RNA sequence: AUGUCGGCUCAUCACAUCCUGGGGCUGAAGUCGGUCCCAAGGGUAUGGCUGUUCGCCAUUUAAAGUGGUACGCGAGCUGGGUUUAGAACGUCGUGAGACAGUUCGGUCCCUAUCUGCCGUGGGCGUUGGAGAAUUGAAAGGGGCUGCUCCUAGUACGAGAGGACCGGAGUGGACGAACCUCUGGUGUUCGGGUUGUGUCGCCAGACGCAUUGCCCGGUAGCUAAGUUCGGGAUCGAUAACCGCUGAAAGCAUCUAAGCGGGAAGCGAGCCUUGAGAUGAGUUCUCCCUGAUACUUUAAGUAUCCUAAAGGGUUGUCGUAGACUACGACGUUGAUAGGCAGGGUGUGUAAGCGUUGUGAGGCGUUGAGCUAACCUGUACUAAUUGCCCGUGAGGCUUAACC
RNA sequence: AUUCCUUGUCGGGUAAGUUCCGACCUGCACGAAUGGCGUAAUGAUGGCCACGCUGUCUCCACCCGAGACUCAGUGAAAUU
RNA sequence: AGGUGGUCGGGUAGAGAAUACCAAGGCGCUUGAGAGAACUCGGGUGAAGGAACUAGGCAAAAUGGUACCGUAACUUCGGG
RNA sequence: AACCGACUAAUGUUGAAAAAUUAGCGGAUGACUUGUGGCUAGGGGUGAAAGGCCAAUCAAACCUGGAGAUAGCUGGUUCU
């Protein structure tokens, strides 16, 4: 349950630390990005020698968050930060080469196959 | 109802571990990956439990690859293939929120050790 | 806030149409005889013929 | 279309073998009981009437009751009544059973939503509220203007304001039946059915299909 | 044009004296 | 909206309710029979006949519980030693509210409530 | 004494249409566009800066329409700007002062009578009365739309690219019901703990300190949770496209005649609905007494009767401001209690044991446990009183 | 606290800054005791930024009380 | 529910005449009783987010003690 | 802290109150604050200066008198 203002942590090798939601992408007036939701972010904090900078504007998919994602049998899986992973604005393909901390089984799809591949753990 | 209790007991698993708050739990859950059905183990404390039958469940806590992650599994669901209680826990209260600010030493457990 | 125009004793009558009482249900206790409110005691203390006070 | 007339028991689950739970309201269909046949003949439309349950003898009116001694029904704990539109043909006491829906994918439930009485706009409505600071004076769930000045100089008729909210008669649409227990006489259905438990429920095959 | 009015005195009830 | 929900806040803070039953339990269990408002004596049933039946089994655990209830020792021991032998058979319904008219200050509806089985 | 800018809240209408739908022309290959015609059903950004409206910018969206409504809306809110009194800068003036310049600061009242509107009752009526079930004249609600896949890398195109039509899936926003789940709340449940006071003391409790603080949490309510919705279809149409066809030997969609044709229109879906005084329909139930009197009526009076049923009273409710509505009222589970269970809390007290002691351990998952579940007449639900009558006018027709 | 044109221009800060900070000087209309320019400390002073913090807001939900509602007693008001 | 000079000031805790709970002593504030709607007032809690609110973080939330450690620019050498 | 004050907000605005309450806020050995009594008086006083204050009044107090000021203005002006 991601918003404009809202701060992620960076799961990705991409140099970004940490950035902050500009806009829920999607439809008019929508609201929340959830685990599979890309939403468009500003680097707010980055590590000194990275292929993202302070100020950069892209895109990122949420890949963990405190609201967690509820499964078919009534279980929720809930992180205890939220996190997302950088990608390129134009391709929405992942800009690092590692995703760091687990994932979920959500982000199984034909979009984002690579973060679910390098990720250590799906859940 | 007796109706409610009927359809729900008729749902019911039939032999489950007891396991505790403060327990270090296994739980083997069914993945399918497509085709393909395997069983993926989380491994964390029972922070949480909750008794309403059909409708019980339980929360474990786990920190993994550096990420705190907890999961309400439905203990009745047939997704938990089963629950391996790998140490019993010591603890003076039923749910152990005060876990999620600990971490390393401080979110150590106490064995309940008969 | 306020009226624009006194209000005629009719139409004063007409908002009081719903203002009237309307009486308690009484009954009779069996061995006092004495009037009562349906289902409370007497003053002498009866209740369905018993004396419970 | 011909439908029976349940109580709401309650909610539950159900899990399928794929471990997914399935939110259902247990209808109890009593046996439905035709106590009256209209025709176009007789009443201009054709149409059943059916009790359901029972009522404590003491408790049906005479007038009740010969409705009912008419049928030849043992008095239920009312009437509903059923439009035919296919030319189907009842006689009175026949029984109607929740085996009507053994073929049904999806109904349509009609229940007496739960009453919130008298409640604001802001519930009622989804009213925005007002500055909860920023000066707001005792205005914060006040509905806001009701109108626009010497044109028109009134409020339209329909204007979202306070009043009583719910206690009303609602349809939920496209229910699918997960179960049908005829030994039991209970409807499981997905989802959500209007008002509370022990509230009359009428089932009906989805209009929508 | 617009030209902005001076409707109302500057001291505004409840304290217009 | 209430539904569902049990207990009357009588116009009172939850402390001073907790006070005043306490009290009216106390005065109750000395009397036998005490004439308040008719909804404080239904609210009152809910407090009086579950110590009526802690009562009908003595112990230190019992009487003290009692003692925390009430913080009457009194009205403690007439619980355990008469109270309870008297109400041992009977199953509940150790009370009995017998409405009785308006208080003449403002017409509060009023009611006597008592023990059941007095011997006097 | 008709409050004046902007915002907020809440809107309502127009159509000169922003999107979505239907079309003609295109300098329309396709994908996109342009332009015009039809269309007002629904929908129609959040932020940065500024008091701003606006605008610029960032990032969205199918789209971020243009207007009217006292530049809609201050007895609904705000009061940043304008609008007083203070003070200062620039500037003008010898000066007091001034500025359509700037700057800092600077009290926003009203218990709603009437109309209106949202709700919710009471009265009477609807022609004997009563209990039900209904018909539908009428009205209201709803009406949005993205992306993906298939069709198909097909049609089209040198290529790059890349469809219509049709079908399937999954979202956004909006709405609804609901509480099984995930959670919130939970001063009515359990516990820990600080200070202090008290219960003679110890032990154990209780009061008070924001529920003292802290930790959990039942029921209910509830959204972030769950589930469902928008339609299809029929009919009539708009622009538009025709068929046949003269006037006008041809031609011509039109004059006669017959078609296609829109998110729009009437139905279809949901809700209300016979105060629809045009007061409807159906089913069932109840009342088949005397008399006198008159200026003889649909008359009056007395007596006898008091029905079906309605109320008042009572126990109450997932119903409720009051009402109303609904359940129950002993031929009884309506409420409370009580039993058993569940749930929650988390191993009571006492006693024993260990330790110098704080404390640990056993008894013990103990004790306590609200609004829950199943039961249970233990307590409380009194046919007492009212009200409602006594076969229901007249005319006409047809039937007997 | 002065600049009209004007949101001057450049730089910083922000995804985005009519405000803020630095700077430029075509100062409409600064300027030296109506003091000029600095200035540590101080300020319920003006502007701006950041962290923390949050029901301020997305977008409200629930709960505790005092009113509101009902009964009984008393009993105004502007207005007309 | 305002204002009004002086005197006296117990216990536990506490630096204290603060504060909490009490003593001596004094009071329950001259309408009550119900109910548990909207909305208003005064409070408590809050998923995810965290100033996106707004003229403006207004209001709330937050911080909060003692001892020790440690503490920058700047400075009028005191400070800060 | 007392005491003196009055920066913000909310309430209140036919108030509990003709300026308060609640939560916060400033000063708190001094250009402090307070009691009692004195003195200054209306074109006069007094003013760390707001045209502030001088008895809920102030760009000239209040009372009485001149006085029925004056009012080219407004209202009103009575039977057939």
């Amino acid at each position: 349950m991601i918003q404009m203002q809202s701060m992620l942590d960076a799961a990705d090798n991409s140099g970004a630390r940490s950035v902050m939601c500009i806009k829920v992408l999607g439809g008019s007036h929508r609201r929340y990005a959830h685990i599979g939701d890309v939403i468009k972010v500003t680097v707010k904090e980055a590590i000194p020698r990275g292929k993202v900078k302070k100020g950069d504007v892209l895109k990122a998919v949420v890949v963990r968050t405190r609201k967690g994602v509820r499964r078919p049998d009534g279980s929720v899986i809930r992180f205890d930060r939220n996190a997302c992973v950088l990608l390129n604005d134009n391709t929405e393909q992942p800009i690092g080469t590692r995703i760091f901390g687990p994932v979920t089984r959500e982000l199984r799809g034909d979009k984002f196959m690579k973060i679910v591949s390098l990720a250590p753990e799906v859940l | 109802s007796n109706i409610i209790k009927a359809l729900e007991e008729e749902q019911m698993k039939s032999d489950l571990p007891k396991f505790a708050p403060g327990d270090t739990v296994v739980v083997q859950v069914k993945v399918k990956e497509g085709d393909r059905e395997r069983l993926q183990a989380f491994e964390g404390v029972v922070i949480a439990i909750r008794n309403r039958g059909l409708h019980s469940a339980f929360t474990v806590r786990k920190i993994s690859n550096g990420e705190g992650v907890e999961r309400t599994f439905q203990t009745h669901s047939p997704i938990v293939d089963s629950i391996e209680v790998k140490r019993r826990g010591a603890v003076r209260r039923a749910k152990l929120y005060y876990l999620r600010e600990r971490s390393g030493k401080s979110a150590r457990i106490k064995e309940k050790l008969a | 806030a306020v009226q624009k125009n006194r209000k005629t004793r009719s139409k004063r009558g007409m908002r009081r149409s719903h203002d009237a009482l309307t009486t308690a249900a009484l009954s009779v206790d069996a061995t006092s005889g004495e009037t009562h409110l349906r289902h409370n005691v007497t003053a002498e203390g009866y209740y369905r013929g018993k004396k419970v006070i | 279309m011909i439908g029976l007339i349940g109580r709401k028991v309650g909610m539950t689950r159900v899990f399928t073998e794929d471990g997914v739970s399935i939110p259902v309201t247990v209808v109890e269909v009593e046996a439905n009981r035709v106590s009256q046949v209209k025709t176009l003949e007789t009443d201009g439309y054709a149409a059943i009437q059916v009790t359901a349950g029972a009522k404590k003898a003491n408790r049906v009116n005479k007038a009740e009751a010969g409705h009912f001694a008419k049928a030849g029904v043992e008095a239920g704990r009312g009437l509903w009544e059923f439009r035919l539109e296919n030319g189907e043909e009842f006689e009175v006491g026949s029984e109607l059973t929740v085996e009507l829906f053994n073929e049904t994918k999806k109904v349509d439930v009609t229940g007496t939503s739960k009453g919130k009485g008298f409640q604001g706009a802001v519930k009622r409505w989804n009213f925005r509220t007002q500055d909860m600071t920023h000066g707001n004076s005792l205005s914060h769930r006040a509905p806001g203007s009701i109108g626009q000045c010497q044109t028109p100089g009134r409020v339209f008729k329909g204007k979202k304001m306070a009043g009583h909210m719910g206690a009303e008669r609602v349809t939920t649409q496209n229910l699918e039946i997960v179960r049908v227990d005829a030994e039991r006489n209970l409807l499981l259905i997905k989802g959500a059915v209007p008002g509370a438990t022990g509230g009359n429920v009428i089932v009906k095959p989805a209009v929508k299909a | 044009r617009f030209r902005p009015p001076i409707r109302r005195p500057p001291i505004r009830p409840p304290f217009y004296p | 909206m209430r539904h569902r929900k049990s207990g009357r806040q009588l116009n009172r803070n939850s402390s001073h309710r907790k006070a005043m039953f306490s009290n009216m339990a106390s005065s109750l269990v000395r009397h036998e029979v005490i004439k308040t408002t008719l909804p404080k004596a239904k609210e009152l049933r809910r407090v009086v006949e579950p110590l009526i039946t802690l009562a009908k089994t003595d112990s230190v655990a019992n009487r003290r519980l009692a003692f925390a209830r009430t913080r009457d020792n009194e009205v403690v021991a007439k619980l355990f030693n008469e109270l309870g032998p008297r109400f041992a058979a009977r199953q509940g319904g150790y009370t009995r509210i017998l409405k009785a008219g308006f208080r003449a200050g403002d017409k509060a509806p009023m009611a006597y409530i008592e023990l059941v089985d007095r011997p006097a």
